[PDB]
């Protein structure tokens, strides 16, 4: 499964 | 720590250089040093902290999975288990380090929704990484620590952030992955991803082109998971 | 060393596991431990040693080049120089470690052409990596150490190995890169690559299909360089 | 410039 990028605006 | 003698601004500058050089262990040590100066982190600095440790633990997770797979095949000398244990212990040490930074004292000083949700999501994430390798007496307690952190973050994000907020979206994405991969709750995972996606879709019309690009990038990850899961 | 208590065979087994896991720092530490047992290395073990350290130093070289480029632009605070120096010092330490293993006592115990040429090539390679970052009082002496090691390896390889031997070819390839990139001798580089390629081409007819595949792979690298250089 | 692979037969 895909999880979130580290960098989030 | 070995970074105690370096200026905060220099540590941040060197974290950015390390990122450019793809030196993520260095990047993490620099950002740990910056956190330990005791001042709150800006949005950009929180992202640097997350990028650094996500890349470090990501290499350890990939290695652990390779070795675990070899080990499970061997069970269809002690060296495979020993080396898997070595990587596992190093991974656990990185997760413990991040969780320690969040507990001393990033979370308690984070009053704004963006910072508090970002850090609580991180706490869920690194308990989730611990859960991936856990196997006895404490796997259940690690899972519930991840769940508790994600849940507090979700509650704040739903009250304080719009449905397209990238932090809120990335949180919901990772909590849905927690449900599917860790908590044996694929239906909860699917429901959360669906509701999150649809509520974000209905709020896109409020966004600038640049915000729309940020939000839709994470929405596509939700969709990719739903496609994998259904 | 920290590997002194582990069996030689276990160190080799774990080096292979580390390679599968893309844990090249671990792989290098395991192979350093194996070397330090004091027994000569087999062909497969020499290749493991080389793979491990080539990957470690390769990451450091890529990082050093990123940082050096940033530093040179900044010269068209001290942090960029400091961090470039940090990576540079770590790189030099890895090269010194490899050179120390070759000197104590891999080279002196290597009597067969394949082992002796492999190790002398490695000695040239890691002096070449030192040369890439050297800048004063010792750059010339480092360059001549690389040249001397490569030259001894070349002399043995031409007397004792066929022109298609992959060790001989990889040696000639790297010595030609030394000439072009380090010694400011592009014509020597081109001449060596051309003669090496043509002499190997004329010997391919003696090879099995599998040997032909090994040799032609390195010949293509010689050709790629000639295409870049002319 | 391309240099040699680490593993050589
Ligand atoms: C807005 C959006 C969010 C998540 C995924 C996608 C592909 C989209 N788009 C759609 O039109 C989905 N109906 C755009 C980008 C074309
Ligand atoms: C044998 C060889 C060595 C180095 C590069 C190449 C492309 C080749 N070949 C040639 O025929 C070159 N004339 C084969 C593989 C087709
Ligand atoms: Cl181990
Ligand atoms: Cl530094
Ligand atoms: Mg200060
Ligand atoms: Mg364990
Ligand atoms: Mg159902
Ligand atoms: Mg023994
Ligand atoms: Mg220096
Ligand atoms: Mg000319």
């Amino acid at each position: 499964s895909h999880s979130s990028p580290a960098s989030l605006q | 720590g070995a970074m105690g003698s370096m200026e905060r601004a220099s540590l941040i500058q060197k974290a950015k250089l390390a990122e450019q050089a793809e030196r993520y262990e260095d990047m993490a040590a620099f950002m740990k040093g910056a956190v330990e100066k005791g001042e709150e982190l800006s949005c950009e600095e929180r992202n640097l902290l997350s990028v650094a440790y996500k890349n470090v633990v990501g290499g350890q997770r990939a290695a652990w999975r390779v070795l675990s797979s070899i080990e499970q095949k061997s069970n269809e000398g002690p060296e495979v288990r020993e080396y898997r244990e070595k990587v596992e212990t190093e991974l656990q040490g990185v997760c413990d380090t991040v969780l320690g930074l969040l507990d001393s004292h990033l979370i308690k000083e984070a009053g704004d929704a963006e910072s508090r949700v970002f850090y609580l999501k991180m706490k869920g994430d690194y308990y989730r990484y611990l859960a991936e390798v856990a196997t006895g007496d404490d796997k259940k307690r690690i899972i519930d620590s991840a769940r508790s952190a994600y849940q507090e973050a979700m509650d704040i994000s739903k009250k304080e952030m719009p449905p397209t907020n990238p932090i809120r979206l990335g949180l919901a994405l990772n909590f849905s992955v927690f449900h599917y991969e860790i908590a044996n709750s694929p239906e909860e995972a699917i429901s959360l991803a669906k509701t999150t996606f649809d509520e974000a879709m209905a709020d896109l019309h409020t966004l600038s082109e640049d915000s729309y690009k940020d939000s839709t990038l994470i929405m596509q990850l939700l969709r990719d998971n739903l496609t994998l899961w259904t």
